[PDB]
């Protein structure tokens, strides 16, 4: 082991020396060093699993130095290392180390090609320290660090104002998450006095023994941190609006890097969850809600980007329904399989993307698995693997896993729930796959492809130790799970078949329709939460900003030097310049001298 | 022993920049250059043989180094220097942002050169001696003494594209504004004097002998409330703020002249000085309308700051932001939250410089102010919007900047004081990156809204791309490695914090 500061500080290596080459160096010279430093990590993630798994999976601790020390506020730059971890760094490192090859090509005669691959390299440094930190605070920097590169790496384009104005949103709607996370780490620290993960879960118990209440409130800010960095309800409205970034920016941010981070966040803190089972209950509750109605919003979509953006929504939807029914395990199973055949969603969108122009809707692109075979081959798989295609995508037994630990805790609206988003999930990736490919064997396109099938399913994270085990399901009712997960996943199919694919009468009668109209314009616009957000945050602080623009303190505190202006302009009238008039204000003061002596005594 | 030199050295230095103009307008800069390196060193010495990270607390009095020498003897006063890790701190700040003034006003040779230069030292060796003094007229003395030459450097030296009338109007506004709160002082000053010697019969200005003062509640929030307009004026305090952007703004446009005086914060240094330990019952009963004071700052100083179309004015209004958050964590009762605050003195003196000196550094390219004129300038400019995105990630609040150091251990020390007001902060945190993400749309991305943003614009020369990337390379190294400064800090603030929680 002992290298996991290496995989932090390879990532960083190439940050920095991409940042100061500052588009100086060649686009190969450029390309070697940035995908070197990812690859590199992930060689050193590699070695790190091979002797993880050559001990007894005990987790293994490597302290930096010590961040901040003030009294008994001591917080470390510690990171650790355990099955979990291990899990999320190799599927960071791999899944970006692929993103990384695929960008490679991509951004061939790009301006910024060594400024794109610094913003990822730091993207992929401050992931892995959101991954390995043993305290809450370091997870914070981590935390931070990815909001920055993802803001960063939104508005690549910095040229049109659109990408910047997408990226600010996703900066802040993040940052209000983050702002709930920096709430969960200040009651944690104010009632235990530690914020390392271990200590917290050791100490809790005895400290909570009389009052429960500050630890419900702890965990529902870890829960509203983590559903603004997952893009979950109710902090979801930036997800959609971030596709104005490059493809291979798509893919680290909805599979390997940003939309994970939440999930990570709730299984890591797990033990603080299981002692506030209502806060537990309402992550899935949470996970299914968004799960829902990402569901509701993907069919509707005219652009692959954001089909593919509400898709993400829907499975980090998946992961939080399976947070909250206590299977961690499916959990952060899918998230592997999720990772794996995202990316290849997203690289495939990009080489669509690249081989037509101008973006164009998927309604003007049609027929499109003849002149392009391999990029529809990994269309069809990826949109297997999301619809969960019986035994033969990883994607199928990640979504088994998770219903039957829905099951198995005794949670059927849950579990019915992620029923429903199952086979609209079906409905519309082949309503997409159907419409836009309807009517040159690049390695990491290879390897996501083979990822996305059961090979993916072959690779199980080692979370026993770490996470606890979901309580077994029946072999009987869980094999009339799977047989009715795969029913629901294969009448989606079809049901997209007959929908979609051919003269588009029926769609076309119920879209036009006044209901349909309605519904078609509520999701499209991600049920109104853009709309409602602007309404109640943007309008006011701009109505604000508008009417303090010119300083009103500023003027309530320069109106004594207007009084004193006034008051000398008035008592300058007095020197008139006539001597019978200063004779005349002699005597008058005389006459109130004397007065007052007289009055006072 | 070399406090009165580490306030001499300054004032010696500006005599010779303004004398040795005669054999050359290109020698000034150098003797500034050589004055404030010898100040940063002296202070850098003292640093090193303090021992101030294995020295602990014993109560106030208790300074690393102190000086006496009797001035006006009639009243008991006396040029008395004390220094310990907190005033250290605050020393080798400015001392470090006074180099850096000189090497920014450095290639800005024309007649009376060396008048800016001596103007400059003046200021710095102020801020020097508010920082060493521990008797209350001295301190008074040098709270005044930097006001004249900010005024002349303003209003003779300041933003060559202005009107002329408007910089001698901000100049005025600071200095009335500065001046009348200095003035409150005094009288807060005198009558705690004289109660002092109702009880006593001795005249003292001593800091140390006016302590345990007994006096009643009334008589000691009202010399409180002096104490605390005095440094309300210069933090900013809202509605107190108000020269501040207009200071920024008609300042010389350098930026130099921002860091030598304006973007120092004697005023916090002040309120735990000689506001919690002089007045520790009175600061008690004072805390909540402080701390909203500081919320309203913050939230205020946000919206002024997104509302600009000025970058002058926005990096003054962050300023405001960054000072409502200490106001807030020097109120609370919190060790935390003082070595919190250190930090974020520090922390917001670094990159208030790097930006500050960044706009100069653009508005020389440029020649112009208005971010309605710019855009998409990260195109056409080889270094400076890189490291304004920097400078901008750092007053964010971004971690690995020493910013988010000194803000988060303020609010996990407000927290476990007052858990209202630090959920409200946070929000300001909020804020915060919206204005810097506001500033960052509209300067540096986009497209070019005049002709002058669409055009390639010359390069940062070595020395200016040094300096700042040195501060870039303190922010970082703050941000990840914080300890020497807090282990500094830690036993004076200990004995602030000690003597504040004990008396109420
Ligand atoms: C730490 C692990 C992760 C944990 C979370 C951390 C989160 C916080 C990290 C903050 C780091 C800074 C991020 C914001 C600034 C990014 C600057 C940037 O965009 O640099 C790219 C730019 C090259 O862009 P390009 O367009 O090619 O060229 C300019 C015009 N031709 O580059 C340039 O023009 C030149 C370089 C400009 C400045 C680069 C960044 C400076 C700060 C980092 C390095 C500091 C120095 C190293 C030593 C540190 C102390 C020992
Ligand atoms: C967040 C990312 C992960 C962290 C690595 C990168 C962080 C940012 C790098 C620049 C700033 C570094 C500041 C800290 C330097 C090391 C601090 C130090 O000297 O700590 C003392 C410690 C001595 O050991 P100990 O007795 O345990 O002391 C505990 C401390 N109270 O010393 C030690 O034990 C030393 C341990 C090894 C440290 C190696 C650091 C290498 C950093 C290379 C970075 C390259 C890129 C720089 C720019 C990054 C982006 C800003
Ligand atoms: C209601 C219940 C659920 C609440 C969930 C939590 C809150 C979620 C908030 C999500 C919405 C945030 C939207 C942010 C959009 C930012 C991007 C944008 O629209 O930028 C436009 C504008 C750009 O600025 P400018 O440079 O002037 O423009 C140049 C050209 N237009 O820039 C702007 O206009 C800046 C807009 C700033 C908005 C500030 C938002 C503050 C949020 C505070 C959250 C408080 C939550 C708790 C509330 C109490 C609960 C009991
Ligand atoms: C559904 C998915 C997840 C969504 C996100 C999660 C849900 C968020 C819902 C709320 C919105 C965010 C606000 C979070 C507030 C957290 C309050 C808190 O932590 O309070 C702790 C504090 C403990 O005090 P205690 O120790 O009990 O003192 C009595 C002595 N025993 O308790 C108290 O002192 C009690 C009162 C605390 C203060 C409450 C109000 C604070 C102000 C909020 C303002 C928000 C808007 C700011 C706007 C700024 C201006 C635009
Ligand atoms: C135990 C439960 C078992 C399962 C029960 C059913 C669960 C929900 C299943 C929903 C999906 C059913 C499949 C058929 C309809 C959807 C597919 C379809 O035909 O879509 C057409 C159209 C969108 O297609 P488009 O691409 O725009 O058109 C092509 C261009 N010519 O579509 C539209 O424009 C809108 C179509 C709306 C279809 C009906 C939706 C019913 C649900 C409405 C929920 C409303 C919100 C919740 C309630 C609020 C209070 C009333
Ligand atoms: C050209 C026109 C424009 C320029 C000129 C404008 C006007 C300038 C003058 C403004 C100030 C007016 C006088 C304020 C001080 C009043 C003092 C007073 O009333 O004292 C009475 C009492 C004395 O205390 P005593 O009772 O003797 O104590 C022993 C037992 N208790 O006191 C007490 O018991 C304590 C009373 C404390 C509160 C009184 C002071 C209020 C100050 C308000 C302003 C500051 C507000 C806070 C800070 C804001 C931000 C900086
Ligand atoms: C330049 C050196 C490149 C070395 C690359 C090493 C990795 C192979 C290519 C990426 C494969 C990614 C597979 C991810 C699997 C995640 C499994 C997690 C198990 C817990």
């Amino acid at each position: 082991m002992n290298m996991l500061a290496l995989t932090i500080i390879l990532p960083l290596i190439g940050f920095v020396l991409l940042a100061f080459s500052r588009g100086r160096w060649s686009e190969n010279v450029s390309a070697i060093v940035g995908v070197g430093s990812v690859g590199l990590a992930a060689l050193v993630t590699a070695f790190i699993g091979v002797d993880f798994f050559a001990n007894g999976e005990q987790t293994y601790s490597q302290p930096l130095w010590t961040w901040m020390s003030v009294g008994d506020f001591n917080i470390g730059f510690n990171l650790v290392l355990d099955g979990l971890s291990l899990t999320m760094l190799s599927v960071v490192t791999g899944v970006g180390f692929l993103i990384h090859m695929y960008a490679s090509w991509y951004m061939r005669g790009e301006e910024g090609y060594s400024r794109f691959f610094a913003y990822t390299n730091l993207f992929i440094a401050s992931m892995v320290v959101l991954v390995l930190a043993d305290n809450l605070l370091l997870m914070y920097l981590g935390w931070e660090g990815v909001g920055l590169c993802s803001y960063l790496l939104i508005g690549f384009y910095y040229t049109d104002p659109k990408n910047g104005a997408a990226a600010m949103k996703a900066f802040v709607v993040t940052r209000v998450g983050d702002v709930f996370l920096a709430f969960a780490l200040f009651i944690l620290y104010n009632e235990l006095g530690t914020l390392n993960f271990r200590e917290m879960v050791e100490l809790a118990p005895a400290h909570f023994a009389d009052g429960n209440n500050m630890l419900m409130w702890a965990t529902l800010m870890l829960l509203g941190g983590a559903v603004g960095k997952s893009a979950q309800l109710p902090l979801q409205t930036w997800l959609a609006d971030a596709m104005a970034g490059p493809t291979p920016v798509s893919a680290l941010i909805h599979a390997a890097t940003m939309v994970t981070a939440g999930v990570y966040l709730i299984a890591r803190t797990h033990g603080l969850f299981l002692m506030t089972p209502e806060v537990l209950h309402l992550v899935g509750i949470v996970g299914a809600v968004t799960l829902l109605l990402a569901g509701f919003a993907a069919l509707v979509q005219t652009d692959i980007k954001r089909v593919l953006a509400y898709s993400t929504m829907s499975q980090i939807g998946y992961m939080f329904l399976a947070l909250g029914v206590q299977a961690w395990d499916a959990a952060i199973f899918h998230l592997m399989t999720h990772a794996f055949f995202k990316a290849l969603l997203f690289l495939a969108s990009g080489s669509v993307i690249l081989a037509c122009h101008h973006e164009q809707n998927i309604f003007k692109m049609g027929g499109l698995r003849k002149s392009i075979p391999l990029v529809y081959l990994c269309f069809l798989v990826g949109g297997a693997a999301l619809s969960a295609l019986p035994l033969v995508t990883a994607g199928f037994f990640s979504k088994d896993e998770i219903l039957a630990g829905a099951m198995a805790n005794g949670h059927i609206n849950l579990m019915v729930a992620g029923l429903v988003g199952a086979f609209m999930t079906s409905l519309y990736t082949f309503r997409m796959i159907f419409i836009v490919f309807h009517g040159t064997h690049s390695l990491p396109l290879i390897v996501l492809l083979i990822l996305s099938t059961f090979v993916g399913a072959l690779i199980v994270p080692p979370l026993q130790g770490v996470l606890p085990q979901t309580t077994e399901l029946a072999h009987g009712s869980m094999l009339t799970l799977e047989i009715t997960s795969g029913v629901v996943a294969v009448v989606g199919i079809l049901l997209a078949a007959w929908l979609w694919l051919g003269k588009r009468t029926l769609v076309t009668s119920i879209a036009n329709s006044a209901p349909g109209r309605l519904l078609g314009t509520w999701w499209y616009n991600a049920w109104g939460f853009d709309w409602l957000y602007d309404k109640v945050f943007v309008k006011p602080f701009l109505g604000i900003a508008w009417l303090l623009k010119r300083d009103p303190l500023n003027s309530m505190m320069n109106i004594p030097a207007v009084l004193s202006r006034f008051a000398g302009k008035g008592l300058l009238l007095s020197e008139n310049g006539y001597l019978r008039w200063y004779v005349a204000s002699m005597s008058i003061g005389a006459v109130v001298v004397l007065a007052l002596l007289m009055v006072l005594r | 022993m070399l406090l009165p030199w580490l306030i001499l050295i300054p004032f010696i230095g500006g005599f010779l920049c303004w004398q040795t103009e005669r054999f050359g307008v290109k020698v000034p800069r150098w003797i500034a250059l050589i004055t404030m390196g010898l100040t940063l060193a002296l202070s850098l010495q003292l640093w090193l043989q303090g021992g101030y990270s294995l020295t602990q607390s014993a109560g106030i009095p208790q300074w690393q180094s102190e000086f006496d020498m009797p001035w006006i003897p009639r009243f008991g006063i006396s040029i008395h220097l004390a220094i310990d890790g907190l005033s250290l701190l605050m020393v080798v700040l400015t001392g470090l942002l006074g180099v850096l003034a000189v090497l920014c006003s450095w290639k800005e040779i024309e007649k009376y050169q060396g008048f800016f230069h001596l103007n400059l030292m003046w200021i710095l060796g102020g801020v020097i001696g508010v920082f060493l003094a521990i008797d209350m007229f001295l301190f008074f003395f040098f709270w005044e003494m930097m006001l004249v030459p900010m005024y002349f450097l303003i209003a003779l030296w300041g933003h060559k594209a202005s009107d002329g009338k408007t910089r001698i109007t901000a100049a005025t506004k600071f200095f009335i504004y500065t001046q009348a709160s200095g003035l409150v002082m005094l009288i807060a000053i005198l009558a705690l004097v004289f109660v002092h010697y109702n009880a006593t019969g001795v005249w003292t200005f001593n800091y140390e002998e006016l302590l345990n003062t007994p006096m009643s509640s009334g008589v000691e929030y009202l010399l409180m409330l002096g104490f605390f307009i005095a440094f309300a004026v210069k933090m900013p305090v809202v509605p107190l703020h108000g020269w501040l952007p207009d200071a920024h703004s008609q300042a010389p446009t350098a930026g130099s002249v921002d860091l030598a005086g304006i973007l120092l914060k004697t005023a916090a240094y002040g309120l735990l000085r000689f506001s919690l330990p002089l007045f520790p019952n009175a600061s008690a009963e004072f805390a909540p309308i402080a701390m909203w004071l500081g919320v309203i700052g913050i939230f205020y100083g946000a919206w002024m700051a997104f509302a600009q179309t000025d970058i002058k004015r926005l990096i003054a209004y962050t300023s405001v932001s960054h000072m409502g958050f200490v106001l807030i964590a020097i109120y609370t009762g919190s060790q935390l939250a003082y070595q919190g605050a250190v930090i974020q003195m520090i922390a917001h003196g670094l990159s208030a410089a790097g930006l500050f000196i960044l706009c100069g550094q653009l508005y020389e390219r440029i020649h112009t102010r208005d971010m309605r004129m710019m855009g998409g300038l990260w195109s056409k400019m080889k270094w400076l919007p890189a490291l304004s995105l920097f400078f901008a990630v750092a007053t964010l609040g971004m971690p690995g900047t020493g910013n988010f150091v000194g803000e988060f251990m303020i609010l996990f020390g407000s927290f476990q004081v007052v858990p209202v007001i630090t959920v409200i902060s946070t929000f300001g945190l909020v804020f915060a990156s919206v204005y810097s993400l506001a500033m960052l749309h509209r300067a540096y991305f986009g497209k070019a809204k005049s002709q002058i943003a669409s055009q390639e614009l010359p390069g940062m020369s070595l020395r200016e791309l040094f300096m700042i990337l040195l501060l870039v390379v303190l922010l970082v190294l703050l941000g990840f490695y914080p300890q020497p400064i807090l282990d500094t800090s830690h036993s004076a603030i200990g004995n602030i914090q000690q003597w504040f929680v004990n008396s109420v």
